[PDB]
């Protein structure tokens, strides 16, 4: 696959340009909050037993349509594979965060996820009420400040972490819909 | 070995399964060109890995190897060795696999086995 | 023996995909992707379907037929008309891949003029082929921004209803050849009848009523400084006073 | 307009083809059964101004709400407004009766009637309460008759519906 | 459009006019008479080619300079599209032999052809006459005096009838000319 | 495609609206003469191959210049063709008159025809010929009842004017 | 689209034979009972908005949940389409009732309605809970158990043709599924 | 959806132009008349719910008459079912006054509303009412400055006019 500095010898390969001084001022900046990469990543897997679950427990708390027969969310053959379907979401996404690039997200996820809902009638503002819950939790999880999780670190700025996380989630969201 | 290929890790995908397939067999150079459309065949999209391994298993040196030699108890359990993976049940799943040569011929008893 | 024949091992039997080469994507990717091929085209011939039959209830505003639908006069013409009919369809597939390509997107030029109103309009738009390939011409077969309903007034303007047509027999060719959208016959079936059935609706032009054909000139006249006369108003100063110039003069995608 | 007669006559006209059997069946159909419905056209023109009052008073007590200041029926010379209107929709029927067309229903009444409605503000279940009456006050042993005083009665929903 | 059953309708919505037992006799004048309404046209739309058949070879019978070098049936369009023009005027009649107006023949045809057939030179004398032709036989046929067809109908009266035919060669004849 | 019953539905879809009343009239005088039409029906299936051998030797003799060697009908085996290619001109009359309209004979018979008798070279005179021997000979009171004489005869010229 | 009388074409045009008299003892049963065909059709048609009201306003009680938005009906134009996407429901219908067949109902809407419905995600247990909720009240009015509408028709019975539009739903009913 | 950007951008697309300073100099009064129109988004998160009872409620003197069974608030639990839309009005208005200009209005919240409320009985006469009690309460020093107080005021009065 590719990840960060996987991919800044392919952008140089179309130039076929030895990487020197130039941009590795960029990768030489990567180690610098490479432990707070690391840092941010155990933050996802802590909780992540809640991350699913409050998916579905606030989802289906304003909207029980999707529990009605015949709905998408309906019987437990679904709901088993719907929580299944949700932690994959949140697993292609931390070795996406870890990694620093999106292209083990999308290549080996996401093509195909657009006609996995077109294929099932699985509908899209369903499944955009539960990503919009894991883009909202999961920058709060890693600036610790979320109300019952206390993850007592060592103090400073992590919004470089937000934003970054954040472009996953609509290439998560423009992806499927 | 997984789905979702790339055209990287096709080379890992190839070959654990020419090893499943060949049954730890030596294949040599020589031998890894003779399959080179249905090698070809398989990076394309033309073959899945279901039916990459009927085009491995219908080839040359798959019959060189486990049919010219292999007497008809030694033919059917490396086909099912290296197409399923397990050995045979009861003597009614040997002879319901003997008549699929006999009868209909060789790539219809390889084929049995997909 | 004691034969038998059960179900078929080979029942789905690669009814899917036949272009033999992909991007390297899946088996199970492989499989319903070409299934969505499946019903993603066969929308593209609903939607574009079932608004023109809703916009053939504006032929029929109250239910009975006026001189819209002239189909063929004389009796026996109704099946002579259905053969390039037919043959608008054929010809229109056999268009070149140069030409195909560009079919999409300069048809999805006033797709988003016509749709910047309501953005629950514009996301069916930019997400068929053959929408707004026919939502163009549905939409002009209603309040009539064609020529086959509107008849010219002044010889001025009969000078310049007759002055952009050889325009859309520019675009017809690009070199000495001819090409399959601006025909005339096929299999000489006819015999003159491309002229028959133009002066047949050419007498339909100039008597369904007077208020039919007086606010087209307020319809088609304002349609073309949206559409073509914005950027310019020089064109458009040809187009308020000569509306034989506005309802003449089309798009590029399809041809002619 | 539409009726029973021009509906067979604008199939001819749009394909070319010259009147066969298919224009043979129609124009013999309504002498079958039009004459209750010729019985039924003059019986609201033979009490009309009777049937205005009757049914037109009703609806000003469930919509009492005009008599207020701040509203389009405020004074007396609104019910001047009022009952003129009462004499004009079931012109559009009877005239309508001795075709069996619903012709001048669409060519004078509800054509453009949401626009106006909302522009001017006139209230839309106000007028059915009052229309309604005639829907219900009806006993077709004795009044009408049953054969085709159930046609005015298909008449009278294509007010309500298309008035709703 | 408009019938005749709608000409009586329009001849009563300007004065408020409501309808009493007078008023629906101008269609029950129709109605009971309207057997014979069916009895009528089907038997000149049965030989309804033999109408211009006879107007074209018999109007050169009658006058042989219409196909002069130059003439107006000299063309092999010309006559080829000349029967095109009278077929179906005799529909437009038979429009009116259906409804009893004739006030969609002046204006689904005759509202704008004799300024264009000045336009192209279509004569103005022999206008009336090519009506004058079958105008014989197809009143002819309605009152069952035809010799080469006799029919086989229920026996009785169309002459009120006939000149409902007579003045409608005319009023299609008039805005020819 | 085109029977009483398809007049206004499959225009009603080009017009927004419903069957009304203006759409029901004219299905009921149809029934009323329903009882003709079917009195014509096996008359004709139950006299279907007598009248083929009335109009069959009628009409080879009325242009005699297609028994000679080197027309079209030279042989043997397109005699009996001509034969079986009039079976279908009063085998199609058969369906249509029992769906009312024009249904069966404007889609399968008639429409294209010249356009396949002219490269073919089948000129349509001796067609008609055993068509118009079988015209006017059909007798009203005798061969079926009184009303049943035209309501066969909408399309006993028709079927001629459809190749006119 | 065919009418009823067509549909024994239908059954005709493949064995070719001159159609006689012992098959259509059910095509005269369509003109014994055609009266009773058509005393069906306005009592659907007079309740044009009752008919329609009760699809979605009964769905809002029975089922809560997709008022709230992740929901199939949440804009005024998730109310103003959806009331005319039931509109057509009744109305392509609507030809069939007097017909007799499916001439007109699955060749020109409903080949293939389910791939409609996955392109903009159209949840299919609201499609088979109106189109059920319609077809209970649509005999109703047919057997005179509405809960106000009260009718004077004649005396009989429709049980035979309880089964006609029973029969047209569940096909609707099939191509939504 | 529609604002100055989403209008200006598709003229240049049309043209099929680049942006040149036409589009240039009108884009940049978006920004200082936004500093008092998020004022009003700032004002009422915090009486979201009690001016819905001051306002909400000053469409119900009036039409006191509408507590009949069989009316649109018919139980209490049909006021439930007013309780959900007439703050709709105010939400999908608190939605486009975030934007300055009016387009999330004009998809879901009157795109389409007055298509329905005719065959759901629901008259929008008492529709205007329910926010003309915010056409007279928007205090000048205290709410917000008369800069934005019309500016408050007309995306109020737009909610009016696309009613009527
Ligand atoms: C796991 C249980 C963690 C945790 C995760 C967080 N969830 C956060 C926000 C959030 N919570 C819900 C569910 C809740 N909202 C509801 O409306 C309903 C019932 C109908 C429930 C149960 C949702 C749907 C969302 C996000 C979507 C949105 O923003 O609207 C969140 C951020 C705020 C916070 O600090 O709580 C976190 C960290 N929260 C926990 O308590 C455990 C440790
Ligand atoms: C079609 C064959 C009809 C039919 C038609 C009838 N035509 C009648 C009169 C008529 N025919 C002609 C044309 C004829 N006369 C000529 O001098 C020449 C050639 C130079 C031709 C071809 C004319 C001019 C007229 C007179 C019309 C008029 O007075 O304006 C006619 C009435 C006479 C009669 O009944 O014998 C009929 C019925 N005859 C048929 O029965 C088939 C169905
Ligand atoms: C003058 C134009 C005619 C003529 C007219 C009369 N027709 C009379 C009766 C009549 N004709 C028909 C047949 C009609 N109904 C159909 O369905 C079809 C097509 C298949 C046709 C042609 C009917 C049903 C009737 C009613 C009684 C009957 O069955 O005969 C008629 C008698 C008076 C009346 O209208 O009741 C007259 C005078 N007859 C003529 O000889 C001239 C040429
Ligand atoms: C004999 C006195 C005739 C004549 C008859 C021939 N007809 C030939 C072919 C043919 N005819 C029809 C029309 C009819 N048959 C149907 O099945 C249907 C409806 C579906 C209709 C209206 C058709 C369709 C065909 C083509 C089928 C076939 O080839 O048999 C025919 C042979 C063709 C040829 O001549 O090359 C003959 C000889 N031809 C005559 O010369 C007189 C008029
Ligand atoms: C079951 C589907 C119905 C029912 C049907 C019956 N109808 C019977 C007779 C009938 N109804 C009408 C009126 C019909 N003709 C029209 O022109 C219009 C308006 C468009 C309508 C509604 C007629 C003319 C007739 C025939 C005799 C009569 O006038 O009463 C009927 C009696 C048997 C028969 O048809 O001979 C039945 C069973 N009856 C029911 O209980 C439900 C509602
Ligand atoms: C009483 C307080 C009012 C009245 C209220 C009713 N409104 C009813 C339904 C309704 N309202 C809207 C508009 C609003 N809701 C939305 O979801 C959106 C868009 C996002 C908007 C703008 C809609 C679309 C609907 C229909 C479905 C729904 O409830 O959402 C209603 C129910 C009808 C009934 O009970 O009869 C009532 C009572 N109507 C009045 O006339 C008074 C003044
Ligand atoms: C007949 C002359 C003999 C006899 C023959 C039987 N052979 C049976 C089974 C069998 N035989 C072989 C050896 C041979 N057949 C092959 O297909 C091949 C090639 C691989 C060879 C060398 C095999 C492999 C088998 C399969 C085992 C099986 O079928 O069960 C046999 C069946 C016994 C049974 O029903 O289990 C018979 C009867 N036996 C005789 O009595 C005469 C002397
Ligand atoms: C403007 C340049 C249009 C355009 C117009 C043409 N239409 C032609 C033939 C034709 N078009 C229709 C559809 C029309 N009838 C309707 O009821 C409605 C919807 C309300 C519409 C739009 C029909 C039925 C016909 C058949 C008449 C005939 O030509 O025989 C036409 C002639 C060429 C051809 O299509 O064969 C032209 C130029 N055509 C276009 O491509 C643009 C979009
Ligand atoms: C023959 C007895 C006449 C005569 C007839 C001619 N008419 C010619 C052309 C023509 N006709 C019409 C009207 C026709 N077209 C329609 O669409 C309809 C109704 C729907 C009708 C009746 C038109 C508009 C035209 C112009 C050509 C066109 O259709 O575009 C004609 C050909 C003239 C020529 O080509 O030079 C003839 C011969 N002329 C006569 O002298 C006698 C009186
Ligand atoms: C009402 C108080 C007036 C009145 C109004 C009418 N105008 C009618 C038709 C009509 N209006 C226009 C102008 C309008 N259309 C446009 O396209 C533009 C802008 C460019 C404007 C201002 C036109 C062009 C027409 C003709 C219709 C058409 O073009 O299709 C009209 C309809 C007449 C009818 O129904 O027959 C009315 C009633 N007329 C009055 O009596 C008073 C003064
Ligand atoms: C409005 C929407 C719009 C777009 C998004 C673009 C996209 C686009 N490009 C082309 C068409 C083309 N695009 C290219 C472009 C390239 N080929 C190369 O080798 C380079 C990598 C690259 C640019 C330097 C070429 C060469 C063609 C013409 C194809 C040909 O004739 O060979 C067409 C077909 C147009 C037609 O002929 O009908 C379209 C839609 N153009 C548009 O009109
Ligand atoms: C053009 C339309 C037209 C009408 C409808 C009648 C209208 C009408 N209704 C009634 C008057 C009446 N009519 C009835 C009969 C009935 N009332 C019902 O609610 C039952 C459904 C029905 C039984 C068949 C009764 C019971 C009264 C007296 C009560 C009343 O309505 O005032 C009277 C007084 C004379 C009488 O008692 O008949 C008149 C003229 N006249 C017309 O010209
Ligand atoms: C449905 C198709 C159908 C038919 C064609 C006849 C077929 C037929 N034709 C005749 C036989 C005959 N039928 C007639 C009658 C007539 N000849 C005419 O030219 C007049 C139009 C008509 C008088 C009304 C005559 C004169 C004969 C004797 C000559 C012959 O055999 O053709 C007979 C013997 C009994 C009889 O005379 O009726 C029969 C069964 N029957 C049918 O069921
Ligand atoms: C979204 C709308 C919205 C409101 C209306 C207010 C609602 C509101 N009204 C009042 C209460 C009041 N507010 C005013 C002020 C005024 N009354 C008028 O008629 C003038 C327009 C304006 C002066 C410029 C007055 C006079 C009262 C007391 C009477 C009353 O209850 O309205 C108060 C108490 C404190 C205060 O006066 O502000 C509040 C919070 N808040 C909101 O969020």
């Amino acid at each position: 696959m590719l990840d960060a500095f996987s991919r800044v010898v392919v952008n140089s390969d179309a130039k076929a340009a030895y990487v020197g001084g130039s941009d590795l001022q960029a990768l030489k900046s990567f180690i610098a909050d490479g432990n707070k990469r690391l840092d941010a990543v155990n933050s996802i897997v802590s909780n992540a037993s809640c991350m699913v679950s409050d998916a579905v427990s606030g989802m289906i708390c304003e909207n029980p349509g999707l529990i009605s027969p015949g709905g998408n969310c309906y019987t437990n053959r679904r709901m088993a594979a719907c929580l299944r379907d949700g932690e994959i979401i949140l697993r292609y996404v931390s070795y996406a965060l870890l990694a620093g690039d999106a292209s083990v997200l999308e290549d080996r996820c996401l093509n195909g996820l657009k006609e996995t809902y077109i294929a099932l009638g699985v509908p899209t503002n369903s499944s955009i009420r539960a990503v919009s819950i894991m883009k909202a939790q999961a920058v709060a999880f890693i600036t610790n400040t979320a109300t019952e999780r206390k993850m007592s670190f060592a103090a400073g700025d992590c919004t470089s972490l937000a934003s970054e996380v954040a472009s996953y989630f609509d290439r998560v969201g423009a992806a499927i819909s | 070995a997984p789905a979702k290929m790339s055209l990287e890790d096709r080379q890992l995908l190839v070959l654990q399964a020419i090893k499943q397939v060949f049954g730890n067999a030596y294949v040599m150079e020589e031998e890894r060109a003779s399959f080179a459309k249905q090698e070809s065949m398989f990076l394309s999209g033309e073959l899945s890995v279901r039916e990459f391994v009927r085009e491995l298993a219908l080839s040359d040196t798959y019959r060189r190897r486990f049919f010219e030699p292999c007497g008809p108890y030694r033919f059917v359990e490396l086909n099912m060795k290296h197409l399923l993976g397990r050995g045979p049940i009861s003597q009614a799943e040997v002879s319901q696999h003997v008549q699929c040569y006999v009868n209909n011929g060789y790539e219809a008893e390889i084929s049995s086995y997909v | 023996t004691g034969y038998d024949s059960k179900s078929s091992p080979n029942f789905p039997n690669r009814a899917a995909t036949r272009e033999r080469r992909t991007v390297s994507f899946n088996a199970r990717v492989a499989r319903n992707k070409s299934q969505a091929k499946k019903i993603l085209e066969k929308a593209d011939e609903f939607f574009a379907r079932s608004v023109t039959m809703q916009y053939k209830a504006f032929a029929c505003p109250n239910g009975v037929y006026d001189i819209q639908c002239t189909e063929g006069t004389v009796k026996g013409a109704a099946y002579e008309k259905r053969a390039m009919a037919v043959s608008a369809a054929f010809r229109a597939k056999q268009a070149s891949p140069a030409a195909k390509a560009r079919a999409l997107f300069e048809n999805r030029r006033h797709a988003i003029i016509a749709s910047h109103e309501c953005q629950h309009e514009e996301d069916l738009f930019v997400r068929f082929p053959k929408l707004s390939a026919a939502y163009m011409m549905g939409k002009t077969e209603a309040m009539r921004t064609c020529s086959r309903y509107v008849v010219p007034d002044s010889l001025e303007e009969e000078y310049m209803a007759a002055s952009v047509d050889r325009q859309m027999k520019e675009r017809a060719c690009p070199g000495g050849v001819y090409a399959s959208s601006c025909v005339e016959g096929n299999a000489k079936g006819q015999a003159e009848q491309a002229r028959v059935a133009a002066l047949a609706t050419a007498f339909r032009s100039a008597q369904k009523s007077a208020s039919k054909t007086t606010a087209e000139r307020y319809s088609s006249a304002a349609y073309g400084r949206d559409h073509f006369a914005h950027g310019c108003s020089y064109e458009e100063s040809v187009f308020n006073t000569y509306p034989a110039t506005a309802a003449a003069m089309r798009s590029k995608s399809y041809n002619y | 307009m539409k009726s029973v007669i021009t509906t067979v006559v604008s199939a001819a006209d749009a394909a070319g083809r010259f009147p066969s059997n298919s224009d043979l069946e129609s124009i013999q159909g309504n002498i079958q059964r039009s004459a209750a419905r010729l019985e039924a056209a003059e019986k609201l023109a033979g009490n009309h101004e009777a049937v205005v009052k009757e049914a037109g008073d009703a609806c000003f007590a469930k919509y009492a709400y005009l008599k207020n200041p701040g509203e389009a029926g405020e004074n007396q010379e609104k019910i001047n407004k009022c009952y003129r209107d009462v004499d004009h929709y079931m012109r559009l029927v009877n005239y309508c009766l001795v075709v069996g067309g619903t012709g001048p229903l669409d060519e004078w009444g509800i054509a453009g009637a949401r626009e106006v409605y909302r522009t001017l503000n006139l209230p839309t279940s106000a007028y059915v309460a009052s229309i309604a009456y005639t829907r219900d006050r009806l006993c077709v042993p004795r009044d009408m008759s049953a054969q085709a005083g159930v046609e005015f009665s298909a008449y009278l929903d294509y007010l309500i519906n298309a008035l709703s």
